[PDB]
């Protein structure tokens, strides 16, 4: 009695996409001094961007770039795209540097559909964000009119991941509070945020961490460059300072590892599959309605 | 004496092969070839006609071997049976019109088709469009012995099923396949003629070239003896067209075939 | 450290279990080739036919049937194609033989219109990934009907031709039809499906896809039935009065290679071909 | 003596943290965990709630109405911290940095000082004046910088030559806990800079040679970088807390705040005062004859 290759068809499927190659896009939302370029240099285990752009003139264009590069860890090839937005926040009138944003992310999936009304359309250049960070000063307070605002216009464009931006400046119970505050706003504010695919699973494990990781949300950031010894014998990517080390590869002292997770290692795929299934349609129905 | 054994089918069936082994010499050439410009440059079922000496029984025998290419091998075969149709007549009307000669010849060649072998492919399935056609206009024309081209294609109880599909295809055709029941035969022969009316159509396996193990062929999972009783029946068919009815064969052919005809075209030629 | 943006491949395998896979067969040949036998072989299920789906003939009958088949959790939905007229007729025009070509275009059709719909709802795929064309084993030549066939067929879908009822040939004969028949498709620019050699990949599994490549025309035949071996041991295949061939058995076809080919290796790879270069050419043809 | 302080800067810098271990009171309550106490009465013997926290200035948790803008709101707390005696009311701003548009913030603290020098004016210039009326003038402010770590922003720069104009103005930067040695030494220099290039009036720390130096040395290190927790220890001792670390408000280090402290209400207290009551305000007054 021999058997039918039907379970060999995902190893096919792996196999072409790990010979294909993967496109991974993000945007970094916030004001300057939130540890951004920091994060995204940590994330990746490389320097993707810079020294920060400084000594211009003080009132800020907002401003959209986008640093593009090509990454191989395991013979796998991936083009992260990760945009910014300089100048939003940073000046005294903040009103309507939303705009620039969510503009260029319709820009993009109107892109991606102007490819698509190509006659004999070829492969796809498509840079609309799989993923947007937005990052929260650590203020221990709550969220800003300008925050809650730019969150929501850009909520129906794209994925949105908020972030507490320096969460080690803020104590644990402070951060706590920051983040409980931050979830009732975006409860009442009605922002939509990307939440892992737990369903209602084989795996119990993988939605348990699904359900971890959505119970993590503002994710605190803490990232750093430099690695310090512990004390055992073991050097740990971390912020030092005299009183003590913020480790950023350590749960108990950020939720780090937890983005990381949702953005790269386990929730990758399916914030591409949201932004390209949920998002693009979308825009393309009101686009051409 | 002088024979003549025709052979009906596509290329592949295995025609040639059957006739080569049947005489037991290289007689007929696979008129189709191995090209796809081989085929008939009428695009119309043609016939070869090759004509050899066999006296290796002592009963010197001037075989006649007829074959019709083009059959079921271009995409319209719409008249794929008229031009052995055509054949078979005008060698009828070639003896009558010597007959109806004024101070004719003491050997007037019988060129007529004497018997005719028409192999059914084994698909297992009723008779198509061609051949329902072509038996319906060439049963009644000549006589027709059907056989079963490359029964190594159907297991055994697939062979004997397909026989038995074609036996009711016939019956419910109202084909007429020799031999034929009469009256003057004897109880003996109205027994055999029942025995090799339930071997057709036959399963015949062909082959010139011999095998060695410890005449067929011989493959990687599988040897057929060509000369094997209880693996095809193409001994029973050689015996049949060569011995048991040769004599009947040749006798109905200038005896039903050729007088019906005869009558027809005598009867046509007084009315107008 | 290792960022782990090299486990989305992973993260497609898991996907890809989770919402099965889909696949369009289409089968065309005479009636009594083996084409029934063939799938079911194939796909290990016996009643791989028997989901049919929703004054004389003068063209062949497309008839579809649906079914599932799942392995080792994997499920596939599978939906195969049958001719029935094929050749019966005896005018074998390309009137005879264009319903299957209108089946084809119908398909492509169907995902062209859903893909260019306001609504875009959600679109399942029914384009034919695949075209097995089922050669008689005369063992002379190509025939006319089947160059047409095949060549009108070759960029609607992925042709891949092989050689039915391959038990009776001789091995010579094999080797001289399957030789005549590749050469009669070459000539008539009639193009087959080439297995994907990925980089990074074993050269194993490249000498197979050359391998598989370079065993076409096939040679497969087709007994989902046991019969048992010289050896005593219980095996898939066909009892003959003479011997009995084994369909799992290499030496005896080349049923595993097909089945490689079309379901076990290059399925999915198949798939992509189809939608990525024929549906694309229909697009703009359409356009 | 009568102290008048102003504390403005981006809303979550620390301003209610650092007012509350200036005074060893909790007597300003942190937002959206209030109303248990606002004015209470003082837990410091020194402390004294003379007048409860009132609005001097406005202009315009309910997690539904969070998208609506504060506005600008300017609260004057007066306390009795002691001749010694001193009466010092503690002026605050809330609402900066929780708007789009922040110019209405400006506008509102410097009108705030300008009505202020008005007041004084007013009872100056008056036939029968008061010898000991009150005087609302600003004698010293202190400008929050938030922890970027990059440089002065644009409000930052503006609201600092607003206060400027009218008190003295001096640049602290909050929460250096969140840089390290070379991050906040960094910040600062760019602090510097970035006030040298945009000619904010800050104030300088520029008679004896021991006064001198140590003029020079508050210079060198201005921006002054503090931490500042109301909370404190089981001892008694401000401190903050976190899981890497523990950290002490007091330890010299860690922070300036002691020297800033020192000179907020010890050393250079006078001369704040002096430099607001007899340059800033003579020079409006000037300018307003001239009118
Ligand atoms: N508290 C804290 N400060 C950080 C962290 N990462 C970076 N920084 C500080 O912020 C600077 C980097 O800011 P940058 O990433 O360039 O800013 P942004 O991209 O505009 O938000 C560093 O020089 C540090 O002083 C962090 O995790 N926590
Ligand atoms: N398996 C099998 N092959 C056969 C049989 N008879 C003939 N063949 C093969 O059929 C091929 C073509 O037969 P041939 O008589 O030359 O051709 P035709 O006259 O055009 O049908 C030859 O290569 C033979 O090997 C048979 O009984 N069984
Ligand atoms: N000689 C031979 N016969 C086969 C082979 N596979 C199937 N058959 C026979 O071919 C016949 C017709 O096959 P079937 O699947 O019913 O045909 P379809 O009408 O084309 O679907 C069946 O009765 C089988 O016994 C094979 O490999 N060799
Ligand atoms: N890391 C850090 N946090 C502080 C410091 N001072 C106060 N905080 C915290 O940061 C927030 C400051 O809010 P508050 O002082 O009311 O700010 P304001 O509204 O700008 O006056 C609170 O959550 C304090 O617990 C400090 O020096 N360092």
């Amino acid at each position: 009695p021999p058997p039918v290759g039907i379970s060999n068809l995902p190893n096919q499927r792996y196999k072409i996409v790990n010979e294909e190659g993967g496109t991974f896009t993000v945007m970094l939302c916030g004001e300057s001094g939130l540890g951004k370029t920091t994060f995204i240099n940590t994330l990746f285990q490389t320097v993707l961007k810079r020294d920060g752009h400084r000594q211009e003139p003080i009132r800020k264009t907002v401003e959209i770039d986008i640093t593009r590069a090509l990454l191989e860890e395991k013979h796998f090839e991936l083009r992260v795209n990760v945009i910014d937005t300089p100048g939003f926040g940073d000046n005294v009138n903040n009103n309507k540097a939303w705009q620039p944003l969510v503009d260029f992310i319709d820009d993009q999936h109107d892109s991606y559909m102007r490819q698509e009304q190509q006659p004999y359309r070829t492969k796809k250049f498509d840079l609309r964000v799989h993923a947007v960070l937005y990052f929260i000063r650590p203020t221990g307070h709550g969220l800003k009119p300008i925050d809650i605002e730019t969150m929501k216009r850009l909520s129906t464009r794209a994925n949105l991941i908020p972030v507490i931006a320096k969460a080690d400046t803020l104590t644990a119970q402070e951060l706590q509070q920051f983040k409980s505050r931050i979830r009732q706003v975006i409860e009442a504010q009605e922002i939509r945020i990307f939440t892992p695919p737990l369903d209602a699973n084989p795996d119990s494990a993988a939605v348990e961490h699904a359900r971890q990781l959505i119970e993590a949300m503002p994710f605190a950031i803490v990232g750093s460059e430099k690695k310090f010894d512990n004390g055992q014998g073991t050097q740990v990517v971390a912020r030092k300072y005299p009183w003590g080390l913020v480790e950023i590869e350590n749960d108990s002292h950020c939720d780090f590892r937890k983005l990381r997770a949702l953005l790269l290692r386990t929730y990758l795929l399916d914030l591409i599959s949201t932004t390209q299934e949920m998002h693009y349609e979308t825009y393309r129905r009101l686009r051409l309605e | 004496f002088q024979f003549n054994i025709m052979v009906v089918g596509q290329s592949g069936l295995g025609k040639s092969t059957l006739i080569n082994t049947l005489f037991a010499s290289h007689l007929i050439d696979s008129a189709t070839g191995d090209d796809i410009s081989a085929l008939p440059v009428t695009k119309t079922t043609e016939m070869k006609i090759s004509t050899h000496t066999l006296v290796e029984d002592r009963v010197r025998l001037n075989i006649n071997v007829i074959d019709t290419p083009g059959f079921g091998d271009f995409i319209d075969n719409s008249k794929a049976w008229e031009p052995i149709v055509k054949y078979i007549k005008e060698q009828h009307s070639q003896y009558l019109r010597k007959e109806l000669t004024a101070q004719r010849e003491r050997f007037i060649t019988d060129t007529r088709v004497h018997a005719i072998l028409y192999f059914l492919q084994p698909n297992g399935k009723e008779l198509s469009r061609l051949d329902v056609e072509a038996l319906k206009r060439l049963t009644e024309i000549a006589n027709v012995i059907p056989v079963i081209g490359k029964s190594d294609t159907l297991t055994l109880d697939e062979r004997t099923e397909f026989r038995e599909l074609i036996q009711n295809e016939f019956e419910k055709y109202n084909f007429k396949i020799y031999p034929y029941d009469s009256e003057e035969l004897t109880d003996e022969e109205l027994e055999l003629n029942r025995s090799v009316r339930s071997i057709i159509p036959f399963a015949v396996v062909g082959s010139e070239n011999e095998i060695e193990i410890n005449r067929g062929r011989k493959t990687r999972w599988s040897a057929i003896n060509v000369e094997d009783i209880n693996q095809c029946d193409f001994v029973y068919l050689r015996e049949f067209l060569i011995r048991t009815h040769l004599q009947d064969l040749i006798e109905t052919t200038s005896y039903i075939h050729y007088e019906g005809f005869r009558a027809r075209q005598l009867i046509a030629l007084k009315e107008n | 450290g290792y960022v782990g943006f090299a486990n989305l491949p992973k993260q497609w395998h898991r996907r890809s279990i989770k919402n099965g896979f889909s696949f369009n067969l289409l089968c065309v040949g005479p009636d009594g080739i083996g084409k029934t036998t063939l799938m079911k072989t194939l796909f290990n299920n016996d009643d791989i036919e028997a989901n049919l789906v929703k004054e004389q003939r003068h063209k062949v009958k497309i008839k579809s049937y649906e079914s599932v088949i799942e392995e080792n959790g994997v499920k596939l939905n599978l939906n195969v194609i049958d001719t029935e007229g094929f050749g019966d007729f005896l005018n074998n025009d390309q009137k005879s033989w264009d319903p299957i070509i209108k089946e084809i275009d119908s398909r492509f059709d169907q995902y062209l219109d859903a893909e260019n719909k306001i609504n875009r709802h959600s679109i399942n795929d029914k384009r034919i990934h695949a075209c097995l064309y089922f050669i008689e084993p005369t063992g002379h030549y190509l025939k006319p009907l089947d160059l047409k066939f095949m060549q009108s067929v070759y960029e609607k879908c992925n042709l891949i031709p092989v050689i039915a009822k391959s038990d009776i040939l001789t091995d010579e004969e094999i080797l001289s039809f399957k030789k005549t028949i590749m050469n009669q498709l070459i000539q008539s620019n009639i193009e087959l499906f080439k297995p994907p050699i990925y980089s990074n990949d074993d050269a194993e599994n490249s000498h197979l896809s050359e391998r598989l490549f370079s065993s076409l025309p096939y040679a497969v035949i087709g007994s989902n039935d046991i019969v048992e071996n010289y050896s005593g041991n219980q095996v898939r295949g066909r009892s003959y009065p003479w011997g009995v061939i084994e369909v799992d058995n290499d030496n005896h076809s080349d049923f595993n290679l097909l089945k490689n080919l079309l379901i076990k290796q290059f399925m999915e790879e198949l798939k992509e071909r189809t939608s990525k270069i024929l549906y694309e050419n229909y697009r703009s043809s359409k356009l | 003596i009568t102290y008048t302080m102003l504390l403005c800067g981006p809303a979550g810098t620390g301003k209610t943290a650092f007012a509350n271990n200036l005074l060893e009171t909790k007597i300003f309550p942190h937002k959206y965990q209030y109303g248990k106490s606002n004015a209470s009465i003082s837990s410091n013997p020194e402390v004294k709630v003379i007048a409860p926290t009132k609005v001097v200035s406005f202009n315009s948790f309910d997690p539904m109405r969070a998208n609506l803008e504060p506005g600008i709101t300017i609260t004057s707390t007066s306390l009795e911290l002691g001749d010694d005696t001193v009466f010092f009311n503690l002026i605050m701003t809330h609402g900066i940095g929780e708007n789009l548009d922040d110019s209405l913030c400006s506008e509102e603290v410097m009108s705030y000082l300008e009505q202020q020098f008005d007041i004084v004016l007013a009872e100056e210039t008056r036939i029968k004046r008061n010898p000991r009326f009150e005087d609302t003038r600003v004698h010293v402010a202190l400008y929050f910088i938030e922890p970027t770590g990059h440089g002065l922003r644009e409000v930052d720069v503006e609201l600092m030559k607003s206060i400027s104009k009218y008190t003295n103005v001096l640049p602290i930067i909050t929460r250096a806990d969140s840089f390290t040695k070379e991050e906040l030494t960094q910040f600062r220099k760019n602090i510097m800079f970035d006030v040298e290039r945009y000619n904010v009036p800050i104030y300088k720390f520029e008679d004896d040679l021991e006064s001198m130096e140590e003029n020079q040395a508050l210079a060198s290190l201005q921006p002054f970088a503090i931490i500042t927790s109301d909370t404190r220890d089981s001892e008694g001792r401000y401190v903050r807390e976190y899981p890497w670390g523990i950290i002490s408000i007091d330890d010299d280090k860690i922070s300036d705040l002691k020297v800033l402290k020192n000179v907020l209400f010890g050393s250079h207290l006078q001369e704040f005062k002096d430099t607001t009551q007899n340059l800033l305000y003579e020079n409006y007054r000037s300018e307003k004859l001239s009118s």
